[PDB]
């Protein structure tokens, strides 16, 4: 893409008001009802033992120390497979 | 002396005049490079021998009407002419300049007038895609005299940008912040952005074809690793904002025209009006790939081009629904001006709702490339830009002369053109939906009802513009000079008489700064 | 150098009715001359060209 | 018709105009009479009185503000906006060659060996000849710097040294980007490489000529004390374009010369 | 080292140029390059409107954020209104005496 | 500077003659309409 | 928008004749060449 | 095909064109509603003597004039790229068919066992054997199979090309050094024709393409018979 | 092993409209296997799939060509 | 790489002189160094007649129109191969 829309992008606090509020808070509002249009649910991914991801070298200083900070059950599972 | 005065001007009103005569004269070009299409499709068969003649006639109307006709009249005309009147200025901020702009036209024409006539011209279409427009398939110098006028051209309006945003932004009485212009000059303030950023991407597409041509380079040729598609990219960036363009100037006069005949003091949402241009202006740069939904291009992409040309209805809607709140409790004076602007109104809606029709790629494949898609930018381009053109001709034209034209006669015109157009182009869109290809010189038996009563609207048509020519030369023939016009009060460009002095605002006007 | 600007100033805003382009003297005219004779020369001299050139030359 | 009272410019009826339009006539039919019919003599002409035009219409801007004072502050003001909308498109211009360019690198045809740079093409080395013209480019950003800095401090001969040296180095960039043209083992007919590098690096070198001449128009005018500490515009223009000119080449240097190569 | 050499604005500007510059020093505005404070547009204390002739339009923005400006010819003689909002403003000689 | 101004004078052709000017304005438009058709002619004229 | 009357008034006439004039000057031109399409056609 | 008098969307032959005419419905009762609103509000407000030219204020309607047409909007898109999905969808193709526009005829090419190759011209007004179709038969049509996936590619050996056909829902353009794929299926056997749809010069018109759809035992013969 | 071939299957790796990979690959790849299976004293028949493959979706005149180039030594993939 | 070298880097004619000539200036030599203890002669190229290399779709406008503009010998084949 590129980008023009005449000229006033620039001087006088009833000009930046008028972005705000004619550019900026509509360009919110596409992009939310985009990112909900679109975002429903990802199918939880097959869970394969790679070594090199679920790392435990030190067990995490809370909880059991086997679970992440915003470990999520439906999509992060434990080294040994999803949860439950 | 005519020299000084016609040749070496610096006047903004004198350049302005120039551009509506220069206009005025590539229109007949134009009309009459219609009429040979209309003429060639008129009855089964073929009338002009070789489809290549028919091909190049395509072309040249289309390069006409929108670089010798549109532009010149509502951007060099009305803009020169009303611009600094409408602000309070002395001329333009560069007037020397500003004459070169007018004066790179003729020869930019004489060029296109040039490549129809050596070789066997240039049938490309006004798209002038490779390989179709390369040295193999167009070998000559044609195409090359075409690249060439769309150079001078360019370059034409680019400078011509230059001037009208300094102008507008530069020359305006200290007090009169940039939400106290008239919509006219916003109008014009917003196009020229448009061409700034556009044409020069134009340029360089033009310009690898061109080297491609002449130079062995390959941008365009697969054979060096090229790629065709990369022009279609290039020019339709430019493409689309130039369609915008070419109606913006529209958008700000019908918005004048449609005020002053409701006998308001201004116009309904103003600032929705400017946020409106804006908008169209803005999204008008990120829509091109329409043009290309059968080119092959990923599903994902098509998904969002579609998506993205579809917004451009919401602010377009404001501004047609403005234009109705205006009328709303005015009190109407039904004049050939007023006639004008209603029916860019509805034409222009027809012409709009039609291209949301288009803007689905799915049901796009099936409409790509047929008549249905000549029916959509004929409604909104010779029922937009020219409706809006000939409305703030009428309008203005005693500001501009001094004399003011025979009503009656100007109604009939109307009468008469609301005829001929919609009778050519209404049918176009059943010849679309059916399958009707567009550039060819003949068609299978079955569309032959629709293509005989088009070419018959074309000549309908072709009778409303002689009679304008009438029009013109009796206003001036009989010489009723302006005594009084209404609201001047918020009209600034009428308060220095018909016709202003060459001089104007040689003392600014002045504006308190409350 | 010297400085000669405000000499410069003088001549050019000598009241002599004459176009900024000529007011310098008679050099700008036979400059101005010499430029408008190519300029009409040479579009003569295209014009030409474009008629040989639109038909069939070989 | 009375005395003007407001603080904008009437420029004098110009015939300029008219023979810059002629001009443009003149070299693009010449141009068609060259790649076409052989012959130079229209593209001469045409060039010609395209140099006497703008040198006559530079010559009448300079007469009608430094001799005739007709540029107060607000026909300056105008003047700014006007060059940086001209930079403006120059960039759009620019901008569609680096677009064919990438267009062309990240998804090289089979026709190409399907890889970049295409099969056959021997690139130039970034760390050499490339490596110097941005030091030559961007050494004189700073040289034109400290020449406008000079100048608004009223220093003439520091001005004036600061500037040749800019100009110098502007040559210097043109000369060894010269020879780099003459060494290269690819030409423009080579394909889409050859195409896209010489067509792009040509431009931008073709700019690099106007912004020097443009500089020593700026050399000359400031010798003969045209500017005062206060009122240069015709130097700022003279800078904004030079430090342009810079930055097309540094965006060239990493798309072209490095990632490109 | 340092050195000077370059003229100043107050020696070598011309013209229109020096003229505005000159007269900005005295604080007056003969260009017409700076925005007029209004008064309270009375009858009694109406907007002095300067003129090289005997005429000059006006333009009244009647209220802060108006879109339009109303605009009218004000004439030598006694003060006129704004036709909007009755605002008074008069005319009177510029500085280059007509 | 001196040039004309009022009603029939901001233009490059004289209006004081109603028929002089029908004359100027039907070469005028009349030329316009007219030169596709000899292009078309031409071209048709050269094979 | 008021005007003082025709300082120099066509009547019914000189219209008639203008517009006859404006017609044939768009018809005449165009008419023959096309009426001779066939004779260029056939080379 | 097109037939005299025609005002919409040729027949479909084939569920993606079905699906096409019903979106272009839905659509155009759309553009009816608004463009009937559009013209009776204009009738509606110059049909009256009451005026009120004072001000009125700005905002307060303008809501209704962005949100309604938001969401109507998203009426026609929904739908519009369901359908988008589904022409690009992921199709297990039984027979791939090559077309190759060249100036002034296409010719195809069935390569999945054989080396069948064959051009395939518009058949000229004067040698059309009466009940022919003045300027879309072509001598030899491309047979293929009638209920089963064809798999097109489509590109071209000289300048761009189109290759379409209307009744099945079918516009790929043919561009040199690329190839475009599209898919075709047809839900009933007969001829279905179509024309080149980019300009390519002089005989731009007169480039046509005929389909012919029979059962599979037929193509298989008609393969062999064409070498 | 398959010989029960009706056509060139889905590929994901060449999933749009643009299939000019999708021949390219199949063709170079063919080329390869053959190369390395007569190059390594082996059997061809394991670079069949990508013959039938190529030879499906690759227009004959580019088959042509690009064959010609090899036989040259002008082939700019890499083989 | 990154950059600092301690302050002023900003404001004064003076300090745009120490920069011209105690940065920008030594460089350029550095760079001039480098780029002729390096920059040799690179052999000249294997010829092999590829078709996307030396086009040829319309002759040259001067010259034999089989000459680029700037063609070195030593380095550009035509495209029948070397030319001496
Ligand atoms: C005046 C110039 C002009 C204007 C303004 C437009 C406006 C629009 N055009 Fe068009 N168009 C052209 C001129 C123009 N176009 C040209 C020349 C081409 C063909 C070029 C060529 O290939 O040669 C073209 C072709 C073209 C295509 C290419 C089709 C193809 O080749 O297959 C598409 C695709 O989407 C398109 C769509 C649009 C859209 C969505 C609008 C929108 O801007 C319209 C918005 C207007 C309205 C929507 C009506 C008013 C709104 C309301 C009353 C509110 C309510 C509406 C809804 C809720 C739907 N146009
Ligand atoms: C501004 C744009 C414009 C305008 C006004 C028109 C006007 C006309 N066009 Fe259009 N035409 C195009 C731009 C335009 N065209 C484009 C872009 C194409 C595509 C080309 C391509 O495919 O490459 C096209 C192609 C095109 C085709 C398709 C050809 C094909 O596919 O083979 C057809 C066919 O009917 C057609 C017919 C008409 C007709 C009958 C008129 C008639 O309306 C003519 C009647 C006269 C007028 C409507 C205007 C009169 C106005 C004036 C004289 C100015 C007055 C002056 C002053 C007051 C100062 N045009
Ligand atoms: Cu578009
Ligand atoms: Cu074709
Ligand atoms: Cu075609
Ligand atoms: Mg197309
Ligand atoms: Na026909
Ligand atoms: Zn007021």
């Amino acid at each position: 893409a590129s980008a023009a829309k005449g000229d006033h992008g620039g001087t006088g606090a009833r000009t930046w008001r008028f972005l705000t509020f004619g550019l900026a808070l509509p360009s919110v509002a596409l992009c939310t009802l985009n990112s909900w249009l679109h975002s429903g649910h990802r199918e939880r991914p097959a869970f394969i033992p790679y070594h090199h991801l679920r790392i435990r070298t030190k067990p995490f200083s809370w909880g059991d120390g086997n679970h992440t900070f915003f470990h999520n059950p439906r999509v992060n599972p434990l080294p040994t497979g999803y949860e439950k | 002396m005519f020299i000084n005065r016609w040749l070496f001007s610096t006047n903004h009103k004198d350049i302005g005049t120039l551009y509506l005569l220069f206009g005025a004269w590539a229109g007949m070009v134009g009309t009459a490079l219609s009429l040979l299409i209309r003429a060639e499709l008129g009855q089964p068969g073929t009338l002009l021998g070789d489809d290549q003649i028919y091909n190049v006639v395509v072309t040249a109307h289309a390069f006409v009407m929108i670089f010798f006709m549109v532009m010149p009249i509502m951007i060099g005309g009305f803009g020169n002419w009303l611009v600094p009147l409408m602000i309070g200025a002395p001329d333009m901020a560069f007037p020397r300049m500003n004459n070169m702009s007018f004066w790179l036209l003729p020869p930019s024409f004489l060029l296109l007038l040039a490549s129809s006539m050596v070789e066997a011209g240039a049938g490309t279409g006004w798209t002038v895609y490779p390989p179709l427009a390369g040295n193999l398939a167009h070998a000559g110098a044609s195409v090359d005299l075409t690249i060439f006028s769309l150079h001078l051209a360019g370059v034409s309006s680019i400078l011509g940008a230059i001037n009208f945003i300094t102008t507008i932004i530069n020359m305006k009485p200290p007090a009169m912040s940039q939400y106290q212009t008239p919509l006219f000059v916003w109008s014009v303030m917003i196009t020229a952005v448009l061409l700034l950023l556009s044409l020069p991407v134009l340029a360089a597409g033009i310009t690898m074809l061109l080297t491609d041509r002449n130079l062995n380079t390959t941008f365009f040729d697969p054979a060096g690793g090229g790629d065709p598609i990369l022009y279609q990219h290039l020019f339709w960036f430019f493409g689309h904002p130039e369609v915008y363009i070419l109606i913006l100037p529209g958008f700000g006069m019908i918005s004048h025209i449609v005020t002053y005949y409701s006998g308001k003091k201004e116009p309904f949402g103003y600032m929705g009006m400017v946020w409106a241009m804006m908008s169209i202006g803005f999204l008008g740069f990120i829509v091109w790939a329409h043009h290309m939904f059968t080119v092959g291009m990923d599903v994902d992409t098509r998904a969002y081009f579609t998506s993205a040309t579809m917004i451009i209805a919401i602010p377009t809607g404001v501004k047609v629904f403005s234009w109705l709140a205006t009328l709303h409790g005015g009190n109407i004076k039904w004049s050939p001006a007023m006639m004008w602007a209603l029916g860019f109104i509805f034409l222009f809606t027809v012409g709009g709702l039609t291209g949301i029709v288009l803007a689905n790629s799915s049901l796009d494949i099936v409409l790509h490339d047929t008549y249905y898609v000549v029916a959509h930018f004929h409604y909104v381009l010779s029922m937009g830009a020219v409706f809006a053109i000939m409305g703030g001709f009428v309008h203005w034209f005693p500001l501009f002369s001094g004399y003011t034209l025979n009503d009656t006669w100007a109604k009939i015109h109307f009468a008469i053109m609301f005829v001929g157009v919609n009778m050519t182009f209404f049918p176009q869109h059943f010849l679309g939906l059916s399958g009707m290809p567009r550039r060819y010189s003949d068609y299978p038996d079955a569309y032959t009802m629709w293509n005989t009563i088009s070419s018959m609207g074309s000549f309908i048509s072709l009778t409303a513009v002689m009679l304008m020519v009438f029009i013109i030369w009796e206003a001036f023939a009989s010489k009723r000079e302006v005594l009084t016009v209404d609201l001047t009060t918020t009209n600034l460009e009428w308060l220095n008489g018909c016709p202003p002095p060459y001089h104007t605002f040689e003392e600014p006007t002045y504006v308190n700064l409350k | 150098f010297e400085n000669r600007v405000a000499e410069k100033q003088k001549l050019f805003q000598e009241d002599n009715g004459l176009p900024v382009h000529l007011k310098g003297g008679a050099t700008d005219n036979i400059l101005y001359r010499v430029t408008m004779t190519l300029c009409l020369g040479g579009t003569l001299y295209s014009l030409y060209c474009l008629g040989w050139a639109s038909f069939p030359h070989k | 018709m009375t005395h003007q009272t407001h603080a904008y410019h009437m420029v004098n009826p110009s015939p300029w105009p008219l023979t810059g339009a002629l001009s443009a006539l003149l070299m693009t039919s010449g141009l068609t009479m060259w790649f076409h019919f052989n012959s130079m003599t229209l593209l001469m002409i045409g060039l010609t009185t395209n140099m006497l035009t703008m040198y006559q219409w530079w010559r009448d801007v300079i007469r009608e503000s430094t001799f005739q004072g007709h540029h107060t502050p607000a026909v300056q003001k105008g003047l700014r906006y006007g060059m940086i909308l001209f930079i403006i498109s120059e960039v759009l211009f620019f901008t569609g060659f680096f677009w064919a360019f990438y267009h062309s690198s990240l998804a090289p045809t089979p026709e190409l060996g399907g890889c970049w740079p295409p099969t056959g093409i021997h690139p130039l080395n970034p760390l050499e000849v490339p490596l110097l013209n941005t030091s030559v480019l961007l050494a004189s950003g700073v040289s034109i710097t400290w020449a406008h800095h000079s100048l608004m401090e009223g220093d003439r001969k520091h001005m004036l040294q600061a500037l040749f040296i800019t100009i110098t180095l502007g040559v210097y960039f043109t000369l060894l980007q010269a020879s780099e043209y003459y060494e290269a083992p690819f030409t423009i007919s080579d394909g889409v490489y050859g195409s896209t590098f010489f067509v792009a690096t040509g431009f931008h070198g073709l700019h690099v000529i106007i912004g020097s001449t443009f500089l020593i128009v700026c050399f000359f005018r400031q010798l003969k004390f045209h500017f005062t500490s206060n009122h240069h515009f015709g130097f700022e223009a003279g800078a904004w374009y030079w430090h342009f000119v810079d930055v097309v080449w540094l965006f060239l240097y990493v798309s072209i010369y490095w990632w490109g190569s | 080292a340092s050195g000077g050499g370059v003229p100043t604005d107050e020696e070598q500007a011309t013209g229109l140029e020096r003229e505005v510059m000159l007269a900005a020093r005295k604080g007056q505005d003969p260009y017409n390059i700076l925005a007029p404070k209004a008064t309270s547009g009375t009858k009694e204390d109406p907007n002095l409107v300067p003129s090289i002739t005997n005429k000059r339009i006006v333009g009244c923005i009647c209220e802060e954020d108006n879109s339009t400006v109303i605009w009218f010819w004000l004439h030598k003689g006694e003060a006129q209104r704004c036709p909007s909002c009755g605002t008074h403003y008069k005319l009177v000689p510029h500085q280059l005496a007509h | 500077s001196h040039y004309e101004e009022g009603p029939g004078k901001n233009i490059p052709f004289s209006v004081e003659n109603k028929w002089r000017l029908l004359a100027m304005m039907t070469l005028f438009f009349g030329s316009g309409f007219a030169a596709p058709f000899f292009i078309v002619r031409h071209q048709l004229l050269k094979k | 928008i008021t005007a003082k009357p025709a300082k120099t008034p066509t009547s019914p006439k000189e219209q008639a004749i203008g517009l006859s004039v404006t017609f044939l000057s768009f018809l005449l031109p165009a008419g023959w060449v096309l009426y001779h399409l066939d004779n260029y056609k056939k080379s | 095909m097109a037939y005299p008098m025609q005002l919409g969307f040729q027949d479909a032959t084939s569920p993606i064109m079905e699906e096409l005419l019903h979106f272009h419905d839905h659509t155009l009762m759309i553009v009816f509603l608004i463009s009937s609103l559009v013209l009776y509000i204009i009738s509606l407000m110059l049909t009256t003597k009451l005026t009120h030219t004072s001000t009125m204020d700005a905002q307060e309607v303008e809501t209704i004039w962005t949100i309604l047409p938001a969401i109507i909007l998203i009426l026609i898109a929904l739908p519009s790229l369901r359908i988008l999905y589904m022409m690009d969808e992921i199709n297990n193709p039984s027979l791939t068919v090559k077309t190759m526009g060249h100036q002034w005829y296409w010719s195809y090419e069935y390569t999945d066992y054989e080396d069948l190759s064959f051009d395939s011209y518009m058949i000229p007004t004067s040698e059309l054997k009466p009940g022919e179709l003045r300027l879309l038969e072509v001598d030899n049509r491309v047979v293929l199979p009638m209920e089963m996936t064809i798999r097109m590619l489509v590109s071209s050996e000289d300048v761009l090309h189109s290759w379409a056909v209307p009744s099945l829902g079918l516009k790929t353009d043919a561009i040199p050094g690329r190839l475009n794929q599209t898919t075709l299926m047809s839900s009933r056997p007969g001829l279905y024709y179509g024309q080149c749809s980019e300009i390519c010069g002089s005989n731009h018109s007169f480039m046509p393409i005929v389909l012919e759809l029979v059962p599979l035992k037929y193509f298989e013969k008609w393969s062999a018979s064409m070498l | 092993k398959i010989k029960n071939y009706q056509t060139a299957p889905f590929d994901s790796r060449f999933p749009n409209q643009n299939q000019t990979r999708n021949c390219w690959q199949n063709y170079l790849d063919f080329h390869r296997c053959e190369k390395a299976m007569t190059a390594k004293g082996g059997d061809v028949s394991v670079c069949e799939w990508y013959r039938r493959v190529y030879k499906s979706l690759c227009p004959i005149s580019w088959v042509s060509t690009w064959d010609d180039r090899r036989a040259e030594g002008t082939f700019p993939g890499k083989i």
